Parts: C-alpha cells; structure tokens; sequence
C-alpha cells in the first residue's frame, strides 16, 4: 500500500518539515531528490580470504520518478506563506505543485468549504499517481487557527470523497486565548466523527520530556511508527494491521505514544532488556498520565541491529506483570523487532512505545471544563451542544471501559 | 474480416440506389413512381437490418471467443478481451 | 484465490505474481527473476488458498544437487503452514 | 476471393545471411505479411467508404425526406463502430504483438 | 494431478506443432521440387 | 499524400508563422531551405528542388503587405510567387476568384497525390476572414468533396455578426474544423501563437515520422468525426513538459491530458464523441500504456451510441531534437460546443435586435433584403448544428420515433 | 488431456524423420 501525507497549518508545516527530512536521511535521498547507491548488507555474510538494489520499500512514500528522483507524497496546506517558503528552501525536493497557499474557526471552516473544489483536485491528482492506495497521514494542530478549520474541512471532504474505504490517521497536536478551547472542541468534534486513529500529543508534556525543540519529538515519533512499513519484517508492514492491534472498537480510538529520550547520550540503555523495562515509565509519555490509569493495548517497538532474543523475552515477561491491564482484556504485551536504516551511522537503539490506555478520561475532562467556563447566526451554537454531547459520548465511554 | 470486406462492397452498391430516391439528384443523374420509391426503400429498410444484426451477432462470438482463448493460453488475449468488452 | 483450484489458469497466476512484485519490496530485490508461483494440488475441492505456494527457483545452480527433494518437500508443508 | 488475399512477398538473401534467416523464419514472417497486408486494405476500404459516406454529393445531400435521412444516419454510425473496431483489432496486432 | 504452473503448458506444446508443421511443409516442397526434375 | 497549407489574415500569417518554424525545427531544415544531415518524410509539407531546396507549400493570403513581408523576411525559404495582396473583404474576393483559382491549381499540379488542403485563419479576423470564407467556397467547388479540408479557425475571445457570417461557410464546407479560443490559451499561459502552432505540428506527426499505423490524414480524422455534421474538434494540451518536475510516466500523461483546465477551448458536464492521444517519446513502455488505456475507458463517458474505443498513437520524436522528455497532444471531439455556439448565437440575437452598426452593410433596399435573408440563414445553420449536437447527447438518437 | 498432443508430436517427429530419410535415399541414388 501507500500512504499520502497531508500536513495543515504552521504547526503542521514545522513538524512535517522535519518528520520528511528524517525519513529522507533514513532512506539515504539527499535534499535535491537524488538516490545514494545501497550499502551492502550487514547480516549477509560473505567468504573471505584471511546499484540499483535495494531491500527496503521507501517508494511507499516517496514518488519514485522515471529519472531515479524521489519526491515525497505530501501536500501543504495553509495561508501564510513564509512557512512553506523556508520548508521548501530546507527541502527543494517538494513539488511546487502540491502547495496550495491562500484565527476563528468559522472563518477557516467556511474559506475551507468556499475553495473545497480546488483541494480536492489536488488530493485527487497525488491519489492518482499511487496504486492500490491504504491510508491518509494527518499532520494538524487542533486549536491554533488554519489549521483547525482547514483540517476539519479537509477531514470531511476525504471522509465523504472516497466513501471510508481507506483508513484515515491523524498526528494532532493538542494546544497547551479565548478562541482557543472552542476551537478544540470544535476540531475535536469532527476527530471523533471522520479519523479512523488519533495520536494525541499535548504540547505541555512534550515540554516536560525537553527539558530533561518539541517538534523534534513528534517527528521523531511519527516516523518511526511507520518503521516496519519501511522496512518490512515478520510481523505487520501493513499500516492497517498496527493500527488494528490497538483500537478493540470505533469508539476507543485515541491513542498515545511514549517516547525513549536517550538515543545518544553516551549514558545510553545498557540493552534490550532495559529499555523495555523504561519504555513504561510514565515521565516520558507524551500524555500525562495518573496512577490510576489502565492499558487496554501495548505496542514496543525496537529498532537495532541484531537484538537478542533472550533480554527481549526476559524484559517482556517482566513488564507483562507491572503493567495494569483493563479487566476484560487479556494481559498481551508486543514487540515490534524493527530494522535499523544502514544510512545511519548511529549504532544505539531507539525505542518508541506506543498505548491505547484509559487516561484520556482526564485530558477530556480538562477540555470540557474549558469549554464549559467559556461558554458562559445560531446554527454555531447548535454546533457547540453538539460537540459537548459528541465529546461526552466518549467520555462515559472510556469510563465504562473500566467495567466487565 | 469476410462480413466486413462485404459491407464495404454493399455500402458502395448503395450508392447507385439512393440516386433513384430522391428527385433532385436523380434528374441531374439521369440526364446521361411513388409505389416504386417505397418499394426501393422497403427493400433498403430490410437489407440494411440484417447487415446490423450480422455485426451483432459476429462480435458477440467473437468476444467470446478471445474471452475463452486469452482465459486459457495467452495473456496477451485476455487484456484485448478486456478492452473489447470495455468497448462494446 | 476464491474459485475452485482447478479454474485458475497458469496467465492468471502470472498476472498475480507480477502485481504482487510491482507493488511490494521485491522489485528491488536482486534475485526477483528467481521468484516463481505455483499450485500443487488442483482438486475440485481445494480453494485457491489451499494450494497456492511459492517457489525460489535454485535449479540454475549446482546447489540444487545438494538440496534432495526431501528437504524442499518439509520447505513447503512449513511454508503452508 | 479478392486479389489481396493473395498477394505475397519473397525475399531471397545472400550467403551466409540465409543460414540464420532460415526459409522457416522467412516463411513465419510471410505469413504476418499476408496477415497484415489484409487488415491495411481493409483500414483503407473504411477510410475511402467513410470519405463517400459523410462527402460525396449522393449522400450528403439535404433534399432527402425524413425516413431517408434517419436510414443515412443509422448507417453512418454502424460503418463509424465497423472502422472504430477494425482500428483497434489492428492496433492490438500491431502495437501490442508485433512492437 | 499434474501441477499448475505460471506458464501456459498447452501454449508451449501448440507452438511446438506449428513449428513441426511449418517444417514438414517447406520440406515437402523441396522434395517436390526436387523430384520433378 | 501531400498537403497543401492556407495562410489567411494577420492571426493566420503569424500563426502560420510559428507553425512553419517549428516543422522546419523539426524536420532540421533551415532558414534558407538547406537540408541539414532519411527516414522522415518531409516531401509531404515541402516542395524539393533537384539543387536541395526545400519550400514550404503554403500560400499566403493577407490584405496588406506588412504582414506577409515579416513573414517572409523572417523564413527567407517562402516562394515570394505564392504570395497574394466583412462583405466588402467576400465581395473583394470574387473579384479576385480567377487569380486564386489559378494560384492554388499551380500548388496542386506541382504536387504528385495531393491529400488534404489545410487552412490557418481567424473568424474574428473581419475582411481576412471574409476572404477566407470565399477561399473556402472556391476550393470546396473546384475540387469537389474528393479533397477534404482542415481549419484551424482560431474563434473570438460588431464582432458578432462577422463571427456568424463566418461560422455559416465554415460549417457548409469545412470537413474537419479545429476550435481554438485565445481565453483557454491565454489561461494555459498563465507567445500565444507557439501553442496553437504546437497542436497542430503534432496533430500531423505520425505522417512526417511514419511508424506501424496511422499513416494518412483518412486515418487520423475519420476516427473522430462520426457523422459529417459534428465536424468541431477539441483540442487538449499538457503544458508540464521540460520542467524538472515533468509527468513521470507516460501513464500519468494519459491520466492527466483529460484535465478540462488544458483544454484550448472554455467548457460543465461534457460527453465525449471521439478520442485520441498523441503520447510523442523516443521511446514507450507499452504496458504503463495499456493501463493507462484502461483507465481511460473507464473513466471517461461517452455518449451512448458510440462504440466506447480510445487510441492512442505511438509518435516518433525527430532525430533533430535532442533527447528531450515525453510530451503528447490530446484531440477530442466533445459535446461541449453548445455552450460555445449558444453564447455565439446569443450575443448575435443580443446586437440584431438592436440595429447598432447594420448600417455599415446595409446600403440600400435590396442591399437591407440580402443581408436579412443573409443573416437568417447563418442563424437558422447555426441553430441547426447546435440541435444535432444537442440530438447527438440524448439516447433516443438512433431512434426513429 | 495434454496427452493427445504428445502423441500428435511425435508422430509428426516420426514423419520428418522419414522425409529426410527420403531426401539422403534419392541423393545416394541419384549419385
């Protein structure tokens, strides 16, 4: 399958910008699209004495055209220009073509839907250079302005244009202003009608894990959840087949990732059995996170070469009984055994974990509260009660989720 | 091939028929009756209709033909099978 | 996949195999010429799922003198499996 | 039958040419030959039929009645699906086989 | 039963009786013409 | 066979202009008609000279010499013999019927088969095109209908009434009529003359650089014109060529020449008559090309009684020109002409109603009579051709009740 | 099925075998 990214407003360029750059370092295409010949393998041995090859799949994202130029599969959307301008100086490979330039969120709602003719072109001409296509990648933050109303509308339009045949993601990025809770709620609304898989980043969290920019980590995130997709492996390679080890029904949807800072320091994770271990602390979750919290899906992922089996095992037997597992859901634990890109220099591992868990109750809870203190033609208001009846209709969803 | 070389001779023996039809051509043709007229075109009405359903009937065989041919043996026929049926 | 094994024709299993190339990592791969599909067993009763295997063609070498019948034979109830 | 069902063409070749271009090579290429020959005539008896039927005088005529006219249309269209069908029989033939 | 494979078993087999045919033709024909001299 | 070219008015000489540049371009042969160093046949569009020369065959046509003479400063290779200096432009032109009757029976003996006469002009060109317009009766007389014709009318962006005296001859006569609208071209912009002498360089390649098919003018327009009353092309383009970022497979180009943004005329909701794709690359993957085919077909609607087919021909790219990426020229006859021809007829009803500048034709009672008997007919022709068209999009066409 | 095809081709194996059979008898004769 493939998969198209769409990234919409500033936020959404800025983490973008670097979530490509990442991904062209990994795949070893330069700034200008040209391809470098594959190194050898490091597990095919050879006897001793004593170029077009390749065994990953990165055309699942990059356009790979007849002149051996990549060129990603991305399409920008906002309104002002000096983002996309110094995202597109940082990488010229961008086609020029796939940008489309034009703080309530009525008026980018509206703007979205008076030029929804003209998106629509540009999703269906990026649809038809892709074959047996999978899923949509959403790069958007769900309160700041554009990029609410812009993606909501966005949202919609790919919902109902292509009838939900294909599985819809979205990387929203949770604010940390009066405008501000209503547009959440608003955005959120259509969150939960449209996306198919929500990965919730809260920008004060992400800051906690910093100090220890913030766009850094989401890229970093975003990209290596696609990792057994670019270099497939036993288990997965489908972006449909991660997704659907985490999301038991429609409605428990949201999930939230953790992410191992240390990938450098030379303090670095002794090994496997290690990290395993640290990936479930709760200080370096992108969500904050209580006590009483409870999992309902697990997902670890590993990136190294030649891990062993045995601390993998080992760490995965110990963490099965720390963590709280929701009751009716049995205690599994998973880990993903990802390829490390041989461009990269960098022998340590990484590690990203990934959680469908119950705390959502709280950051919903917060956002309701917010809402509801500010809101002490009508067609908006009508909206409004709908957005806080849709939100609740989750909320006593997730707590439900505690019971047999 | 045969039923399609014989309706390009056919069309061409028309023409001499359609002079006799109508009068304004026929006195300009002619210088080198209502029954007759409806005779000629009655005669016309019934030839031309089995023309069009002998082409019908020999592109359904031939459909269906390449179908079970390029089904069984050659790849090459079976995308032609696909075109012709996307056609017609 | 879904008729009866006896219906699917060797064109179709070609055709098969060069999408699933196309599509997938394997058009980079070096030896992808070497790749070959097959079904073993065309019963009225089996499925196309049933009997589909795939088969990496050493014959080309003298290592396949090496390799007895016996271990390809365990090489494919594994891969049915 | 008419001449161009058997019309062909022979090309004797020096020494040694003719000892990879076998009489067997050269015979299978004659067959195309005739094959193709036949299908180019054809193409060329609808152009000339498509160039009287929608130009020459007779039938461009405007005098004629109704029925008349109905008749030249419905003729006009199946000799349009006749020459539409004979190009791409020879399209596949010659594009997707031959090239 | 025999086993199926991507190659068309019945398409090989066919080519190969043209080819015997184009053969036993252009042969007869030469011995035509050489016998009637 | 061989085709004669028609240059007629200020647009149709510049155009003609470009057009004979960039066959020269291609063919390699330079200003002064000097070959430069075969398989392309460029015999069918120049006369050669037993001292190899080559000349155009067009002939040049225009009311005053500023034009022809940059013209034929600019390509010294033109035959200065060839050149020749609204109902005063036509009433002109009859007297003038014997002089160009006798210059075009020159260019038709000097060639050996001739096939079809190709014909560059304005219908909003005012006198040129009312020259033009006794060109085209002249030739249709002496000649017969064994000889086709082509136009390459460019239309308009007083102007109405020029435009349906125009229209009138240009559907009695014309076998094969190509529709242009400088709005669509400058639109593809965002000079003009370099794309329509680009459409109709290409429209011609597959006779210059022969290859399996397509190898006469009967070929190429007896596919897209079904009945000789829906005689209106449209002509489509794809401009994204010679950039870095081209279409990266021909299969692509398929895909994307049925924009309705590339087309050279404005169009809503249209249904196809005829197609054909012209993809023009040293070399072609066959099978990206059968895909693109397929989806072609199933994407594209066609009118109910018309067998359902798409071609696509295999141009040849000219030795001559270095190596350059793929490009291809899309040729379609559509239903979308109503619009055009309403909005024609409706400005033209708008100005008859209102006698603004009638008096510039009407000089007396018999002259008042002819020009209304004149005028009525154009009008009750181009109804005529737009209730055939309109006839053409319903299912009951064939049907006799 | 493919059986019959088989047989067919060896036959036809057969009888090219005996036309050249014919051509070496008539040459060695005619010398």
């Amino acid at each position: 399958g493939e998969t198209i990214t769409l990234q919409v407003g500033q936020c959404g360029n800025q983490v973008g910008l670097q979530y490509w750059q990442q991904l062209a370092t990994e795949h070893g295409i330069q700034s200008d699209g040209s391809s470098t010949p594959y190194p050898k393998d490091i597990n095919d041995l050879q006897l001793q004495e004593l170029g077009k090859y390749r065994n990953d799949h990165p055309e699942l994202f990059f356009t790979l055209s007849d002149s051996n130029t990549y060129t990603p599969r991305s399409i920008l959307i906002d309104m002002e220009p000096s983002v996309i301008a110094k995202s597109t100086s940082a990488l010229p490979m961008f086609n020029p073509r796939n940008v489309h330039l034009s703080n309530n969120w009525i008026n980018g709602y509206k703007y979205g839907t008076e030029e929804e003719e003209t998106l629509l072109n540009l999703i269906d001409r990026e649809v038809d250079k892709c074959d047996n296509l999978s899923n949509f990648q959403l790069f958007h933050s769900v309160a700041g302005g554009t990029g609410s109303g812009v993606g909501s509308k966005m949202l919609e339009v790919i919902s109902d244009r292509y009838g939900h045949k294909k599985l819809l993601n979205t990387f929203s990025i949770f604010p940390s202003v009066v405008v501000q809770p209503y547009n959440t709620i608003l955005t959120l609304k259509r969150l939960i009608d449209y996306s198919d898989a929500t990965f919730v980043f809260h920008n004060d969290s992400l800051n906690r894990i910093e100090n220890i920019g913030a766009n850094k980590l989401i890229a970093l995130v975003s990209a290596s959840v696609s990792n057994p997709l670019r270099f497939p492996g036993y288990m997965y390679s489908s972006m449909e087949s991660i997704v659907s080890n985490l999301i038991p029904t429609p409605d428990l949807k949201f999930l939230t990732s953790s992410i191992a800072p240390f990938s450098t320091q030379k303090h670095n994770y002794l090994n496997e059995y290690d990290m395993l271990l640290e990936l479930s602390n709760d200080r370096y979750k992108t969500n904050r996170v209580s006590g009483d919290t409870s999992y309902i899906s697990m997902l670890n992922y590993l990136i190294g070469d030649n891990l062993d089996q045995r601390e993998i095992r080992k760490g995965i037997l110990k963490s099965q009984q720390r963590i709280s597992f929701v009751p009716w859901v049995a205690r599994s634990v998973l880990v993903v055994h990802g390829k490390k890109s041989p461009y990269l220099k960098n022998t340590n591992l990484e590690g990203i974990q990934v959680t469908n868990n119950t705390s959502m109750i709280d950051v919903f809870t917060k956002i309701l509260k917010q809402f509801d203190l500010l809101i002490k033609e009508n067609e908006v208001m009508e909206m409004f009660n709908e957005s806080r009846e849709s939100v609740k209709s989750i909320i006593d969803e997730y707590k439900a989720c505690k019971e047999i | 091939l045969d039923f399609i070389f014989h309706f390009n001779n056919y069309i061409v023996q028309v023409k001499k028929v359609l002079v006799l039809l109508n009068h304004e051509l026929f006195n300009e043709y002619s210088k080198e009756d209502q029954e007759s007229i409806d005779k000629r075109f009655a005669n016309l009405s019934d030839t031309f209709l089995m023309q069009y359903e002998k082409f019908g009937e020999n592109l359904v065989t031939f459909l269906a033909t390449i179908k079970q041919v390029g089904e069984r043996e050659n790849q090459g026929l079976l995308e032609l099978s696909n075109r012709l049926e996307l056609c017609f | 996949f879904n008729e009866s094994s006896v219906n699917i024709s060797s064109t179709y299993l070609r055709k098969v195999l060069q999408d699933a190339i196309q599509i997938s990592s394997v058009k980079n791969f070096e030896y992808v010429d070497r790749l070959d599909s097959r079904v073993l067993n065309p019963q009225h009763g089996n499925l196309g799922w049933e009997s589909f295997t795939i088969e990496y063609k050493i014959d080309d070498l003298p290592m396949s003198y090496l390799f007895e019948g016996h271990q390809h034979l365990q090489y494919l109830k594994m891969f049915h499996f | 039958e008419p001449t161009i069902t058997s019309v062909d063409l022979t090309i004797p070749l020096p020494f040694p040419l003719n000892l990879v271009l076998n009489q067997q090579l050269s015979y299978q290429y004659e067959i195309m030959f005739k094959l193709l020959i036949n299908i180019k005539f054809i193409s060329k008896y609808n152009s000339s039929n498509w160039q009287e039927m929608n130009y020459s005088k007779i039938w461009t005529n405007s005098h004629f009645n109704s029925s008349v006219k109905k008749w030249i249309l419905r003729c006009r269209v199946l000799h349009s699906r006749i020459c539409s069908f004979i190009h791409e029989l020879e399209n596949y033939i010659v594009h997707d086989v031959i090239e | 039963n025999i086993a199926t494979t991507t190659k068309s078993r019945e398409e090989e087999l066919n080519k190969r009786i043209v080819n015997y045919k184009i053969q036993l033709k252009l042969m007869k024909n030469f011995l035509q013409e050489l016998i009637d001299r």
